[PDB]
RNA sequence: CCCUACAAGG
RNA sequence: GUUAA
RNA sequence: UUCCCGGGCCUUGUACACACCGCCCGUCACGCCAUGGGAGCGGGCUCUACCCGAAGUCGCCGGGAGCCUACGGGCAGGCGCCGAGGGUAGGGCCCGUGACUGGGGCGAAGUCGUAACAAGGUAGCUGUACCGGAAGGUGCGGCUGGAUCCUUUCU
RNA sequence: GGCUAAUCCCCCAUGUGGACCCGCCCCUUGGGGUGUGUCCAAAGGGCUUUGCCCGCUUCCGGAUGGGCCCGCGUCCCAUCAGCUAGUUGGUGGGGUAAUGGCCCACCAAGGCGACGACGGGUAGCCGGUCUGAGAGGAUGGCCGGCCACAGGGGCACUGAGACACGGGCCCCACUCCUACGGGAGGCAGCAGUUAGGAAUCUUCCGCAAUGGGCGCAAGCCUGACGGAGCGACGCCGCUUGGAGGAAGAAGCCCUUCGGGGUGUAAACUCCUGAACCCGGGACGAAACCCCCGACGAGGGGACUGACGGUACCGGGGUAAUAGCGCCGGCCAACUCCGUGCCAGCAGCCGCGGUAAUACGGAGGGCGCGAGCGUUACCCGGAUUCACUGGGCGUAAAGGGCGUGUAGGCGGCCUGGGGCGUCCCAUGUGAAAGACCACGGCUCAACCGUGGGGGAGCGUGGGAUACGCUCAGGCUAGACGGUGGGAGAGGGUGGUGGAAUUCCCGGAGUAGCGGUGAAAUGCGCAGAUACCGGGAGGAACGCCGAUGGCGAAGGCAGCCACCUGGUCCACCCGUGACGCUGAGGCGCGAAAGCGUGGGGAGCAAACCGGAUUAGAUACCCGGGUAGUCCACGCCCUAAACGAUGCGCGCUAGGUCUCUGGGUCUCCUGGGGGCCGAAGCUAACGCGUUAAGCGCGCCGCCUGGGGAGUACGGCCGCAAGGC
């Protein structure tokens, strides 16, 4: 464009969008679980994803993933959301925080166990 | 009628030394005449003058070249390898003498229109003054 | 479990 | 009928 | 050597490339989710008109109605304007809900046909218009982003 | 109701002086001087008591602090475009320290806005901070500056200062106390409680130091502050050991069962000594005060430490925490088993379907280490909003075309001014931070001192090339003159022949029509085919082109009239009168809409015949709107060269339309093809540019959702922007 049309209109600063809306932009949000579902993936995939539908503090009701193998969430669980969404689950973009809450930490992992919560076990 | 009768000439001779001529007409003025001045001085051209072409006043602007080339294509190298309009009708560009450019290490030069006349940018420097950023060339 | 890892069929 | 090589 | 089957060479179109037994469109069915319209129903803001109007400053009175007085004046008190807020009527605006209602995104293997890509089997696309389970079909005009010199879907 | 003191209040006087009216002078907005008139002062207390200290009054000035005013700068939405009555200005008042519609009376009718008013959304602003090569982007926590607020709203009183967080009054909400009349209260001070939240500490010590208020002083107050406590929250420093030690224990993992790995790692030997334990033990603190001196200078003297029995010293002295992420590519690091599109991983690409370096465990390995990961957010990479530093023929992107408003841009020569621009000097640019140097804590973090910075803005002076402005000149752009030219350019009227349909007459008879084949249909009320006549509507064969014209849409028989554009020649006139163009306005294929008319042929819909698995189609027979005209709407498009307009520049060859010329050919305007240089991702473009450049407009910023929803504007509607 011209310089004198650069002067009349400028450039325009384009914003993003949250791939989270955690409102706050809170690292975190606790919530409620309303729904415990299983739920199938996406084209490549196949198998039986474990989701739950959350009532957050931020006034929002969304799904979450429950990583890991174990799992011990009801239809009360309180729970801890966080963001990371799963590319096969269109629509699912937080992930529940194992170890915090209702939500049991892993048993038996013994690798990445700082994830999936799970404590150090005594080794000898 | 031409917008911009400097960026018309430094245009004619780009596009006449990019095919060789011998010698290349520009419009005449008073100071396009002083930039050719520099043009000469600094051995971009062999030299301009003064012509009546149809009863008008130009100015034949004698172009340089490199030597004849080895290979294929042996068109020869360019002494006016560059030649580019800086300020403009609608975008001057103005600098002060902490502010004028240092074209290509010194190997170019930049031409500035000041108070004190038309000068290289060394010649700018030494006096100690800025003024418009007329072009670059090199 | 028969097909080919499945779907669907027996 | 789907997903692969 | 026109035709059926397999094949060789040149060329052309292609949205095909585990390569036409390719690709692929829309309706519909099942599941998940966001969302538009929306009578009525409540919450808030705002503008206009009129009305009520605390405190307080300011202005007038301050009288044979009160207090002080060195008679000049002062205080109390009274009244008024402005005035936080409030009321009634009307107009605009926003938020929540919302019967009923429109379409949309997304989710290996459900249903119907076959619209498109090769002249895709009636060249396609297109603005508009009517019409039809659906893709679409047809009219009129346009574009090339069109191949060349009985009939038949799928995978 | 009564009594009473003062540095409380008042009257009189003195008037250095000051205030006010009027005059004059100087100066220039209300600054300074001067004259007359008028008006205005005061507080006492202490004693080392005949003279000092604290203090009071008036005035001028200083210093510090502040009020008000002005230039410039300060986020997003134009789906916010018009806003305004104290509104804009005036005169005269009120108010204040002070200007001012700050407030009022009256008069005038003004002020503001596309350089974005008004409305809506969001937000305290800076020094700085983070990031970035820079330009820039993001940010404003701690510290310093300014502002604003003190439960919400309004208000004034006191005072130098407030319209006052721990002052006052009223209204509102809320809490508490009430004998129900009526009261009390405001932690956004320190700490602490509770609620909300992913999340943020002690109801600590001290007033010793620095700083503040009051006091002559002693000294009193100070949750300001100086410290301690809690939290890997961050940064920096430190530890968990050092040297020796086997062709190499065991265990565990691989294996081709030979052996390879963990690995000098361990064990074990020796050495040093984190912790701890003793003893010493701070700096921060020397003033105020007191004595001498003169309550000065100067000199002596005394008191005082929260931190803390801490730091730091010296002695003794134990071998004494390691975790976390990761290992398919990006990206450093591979094997075994389990599992079998399951369970699960996943930042993006992707991985798992029975031998998975990708899942889960293990052995091994890589990375970092009192941390390591994750999530969230900011800058970067992203020249991916491109000023530096991008684009639009086919990738997202040229507006359907023109006219032209504001605006942006502007040929050659001379002169004035000196706004832009450039130069010098100078003021400003607080501290902290950043940078460099040196220095203080054993280092560092942290901190001290010093050095250097600049943009920006103010002031004075200077320059004049370019841009600007004024003045004059010019003729190369532009426009005009005269004379010629070609054209389906447009509008109105008239008019010609071919064909179809229909009607009439003649003649003639059994079918015609239609398809792949058929049938519907039409025909003995005589069709088809043939001849003659008539009516009507619509479109113009050959010429005709790869042609011409127009801004696009688009325009085609012939004639007339009215009318637009354009090209060449002659160099005749004007003398930069130019280019572009947001908005506006006009034009704008087809279909469609309204009113009226027309209606031959064609033909959405529709009625039928076929075809087909079906056939809401393609083929066949009919057929309404419509197609045509007038007038008014609609405003779209593959409105395409998918290429905005103007100008200058950069080989040619060939065909062609139209004009001029000394007419092999030269010169101008237009239409094509191939190609120089160059450009392009390529295809291609290439003097009709997509090349080299300048000016202006329009537009793009991954795909779907979606040209949808909402709002506005327009339309009768369909619907358009
Ligand atoms: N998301 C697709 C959108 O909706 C339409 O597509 C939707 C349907 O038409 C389509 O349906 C297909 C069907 O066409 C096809 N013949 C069979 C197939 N099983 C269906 O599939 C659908 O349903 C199954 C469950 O039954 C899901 O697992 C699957 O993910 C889903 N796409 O699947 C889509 C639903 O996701 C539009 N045609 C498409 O252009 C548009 O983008
Ligand atoms: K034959
Ligand atoms: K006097
Ligand atoms: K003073
Ligand atoms: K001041
Ligand atoms: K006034
Ligand atoms: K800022
Ligand atoms: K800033
Ligand atoms: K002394
Ligand atoms: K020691
Ligand atoms: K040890
Ligand atoms: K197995
Ligand atoms: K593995
Ligand atoms: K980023
Ligand atoms: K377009
Ligand atoms: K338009
Ligand atoms: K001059
Ligand atoms: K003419
Ligand atoms: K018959
Ligand atoms: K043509
Ligand atoms: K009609
Ligand atoms: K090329
Ligand atoms: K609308
Ligand atoms: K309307
Ligand atoms: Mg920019
Ligand atoms: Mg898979
Ligand atoms: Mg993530
Ligand atoms: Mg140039
Ligand atoms: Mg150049
Ligand atoms: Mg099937
Ligand atoms: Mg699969
Ligand atoms: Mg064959
Ligand atoms: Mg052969
Ligand atoms: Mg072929
Ligand atoms: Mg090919
Ligand atoms: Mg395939
Ligand atoms: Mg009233
Ligand atoms: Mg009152
Ligand atoms: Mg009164
Ligand atoms: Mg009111
Ligand atoms: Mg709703
Ligand atoms: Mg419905
Ligand atoms: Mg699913
Ligand atoms: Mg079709
Ligand atoms: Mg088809
Ligand atoms: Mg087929
Ligand atoms: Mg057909
Ligand atoms: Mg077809
Ligand atoms: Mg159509
Ligand atoms: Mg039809
Ligand atoms: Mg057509
Ligand atoms: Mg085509
Ligand atoms: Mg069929
Ligand atoms: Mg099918
Ligand atoms: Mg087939
Ligand atoms: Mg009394
Ligand atoms: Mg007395
Ligand atoms: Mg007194
Ligand atoms: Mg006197
Ligand atoms: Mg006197
Ligand atoms: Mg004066
Ligand atoms: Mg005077
Ligand atoms: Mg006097
Ligand atoms: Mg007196
Ligand atoms: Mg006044
Ligand atoms: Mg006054
Ligand atoms: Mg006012
Ligand atoms: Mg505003
Ligand atoms: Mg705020
Ligand atoms: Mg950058
Ligand atoms: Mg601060
Ligand atoms: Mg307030
Ligand atoms: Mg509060
Ligand atoms: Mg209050
Ligand atoms: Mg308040
Ligand atoms: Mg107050
Ligand atoms: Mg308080
Ligand atoms: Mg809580
Ligand atoms: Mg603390
Ligand atoms: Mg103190
Ligand atoms: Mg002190
Ligand atoms: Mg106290
Ligand atoms: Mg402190
Ligand atoms: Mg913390
Ligand atoms: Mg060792
Ligand atoms: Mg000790
Ligand atoms: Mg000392
Ligand atoms: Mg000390
Ligand atoms: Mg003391
Ligand atoms: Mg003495
Ligand atoms: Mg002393
Ligand atoms: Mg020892
Ligand atoms: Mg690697
Ligand atoms: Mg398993
Ligand atoms: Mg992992
Ligand atoms: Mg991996
Ligand atoms: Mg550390
Ligand atoms: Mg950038
Ligand atoms: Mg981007
Ligand atoms: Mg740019
Ligand atoms: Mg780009
Ligand atoms: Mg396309
Ligand atoms: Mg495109
Ligand atoms: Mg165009
Ligand atoms: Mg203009
Ligand atoms: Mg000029
Ligand atoms: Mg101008
Ligand atoms: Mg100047
Ligand atoms: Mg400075
Ligand atoms: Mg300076
Ligand atoms: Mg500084
Ligand atoms: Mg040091
Ligand atoms: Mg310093
Ligand atoms: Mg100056
Ligand atoms: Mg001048
Ligand atoms: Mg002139
Ligand atoms: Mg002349
Ligand atoms: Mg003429
Ligand atoms: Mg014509
Ligand atoms: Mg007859
Ligand atoms: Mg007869
Ligand atoms: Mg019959
Ligand atoms: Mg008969
Ligand atoms: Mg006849
Ligand atoms: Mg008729
Ligand atoms: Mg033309
Ligand atoms: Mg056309
Ligand atoms: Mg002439
Ligand atoms: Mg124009
Ligand atoms: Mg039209
Ligand atoms: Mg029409
Ligand atoms: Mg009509
Ligand atoms: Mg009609
Ligand atoms: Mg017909
Ligand atoms: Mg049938
Ligand atoms: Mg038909
Ligand atoms: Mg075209
Ligand atoms: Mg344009
Ligand atoms: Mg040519
Ligand atoms: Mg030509
Ligand atoms: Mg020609
Ligand atoms: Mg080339
Ligand atoms: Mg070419
Ligand atoms: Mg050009
Ligand atoms: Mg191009
Ligand atoms: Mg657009
Ligand atoms: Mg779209
Ligand atoms: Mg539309
Ligand atoms: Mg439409």
């Amino acid at each position: 464009p011209t310089i004198n049309q650069l002067v009349r209109k400028g450039r325009e600063k384009v914003r993003k969008k949250s791939k989270v809306p955690a409102l706050k932009g809170a690292p975190f949000r606790r919530g409620v679980c309303t729904v415990v579902r299983t739920v199938t993936p996406k084209k490549p995939n196949s198998a039986l994803r474990k989701v739950a539908k959350v009532r957050l503090t931020s006034g929002y009701e969304v799904t979450a993933y429950i990583p890991g193998e174990g799992h011990n969430l009801q239809e009360h669980s309180v729970v801890l959301i966080r963001g990371g969404r799963v590319k096969d689950l269109p629509g699912v973009r937080y992930h529940i925080v194992r170890g915090v809450y209702d939500a049991a930490g892993v048993k038996d992992r013994k690798k990445s166990r700082s994830k999936y919560g799970t404590k150090k076990p005594k080794e000898a | 009628m031409l917008t911009d009768p400097i960026a018309d000439m430094l245009t004619r001779i780009r596009n006449a030394t990019r095919v060789y001529k011998e010698s290349t007409d520009v419009p005449a003025s008073r100071f396009k005449e002083e930039i050719l001045r520099i043009l000469a001085r600094e051995g971009f051209i062999k030299g301009y003058e003064r012509v009546d072409v149809d009863g008008k006043p130009y100015l034949r602007v004698y172009l340089k070249y490199g030597p004849r080339r080895q290979g294929p294509d042996p068109r020869p190298e360019q002494v006016i390898h560059h030649i580019r309009r800086i300020s403009k009708p609608g975008r001057r560009v103005y600098v002060g003498v902490k502010e004028i450019p240092r074209v290509r290490r010194g190997l170019g030069i930049a031409i500035l229109s000041t108070s004190k006349g038309v000068l290289t940018d060394r010649e700018a420097r030494k006096l100690g003054v800025g003024g418009e950023l007329i072009c670059e060339v090199w």
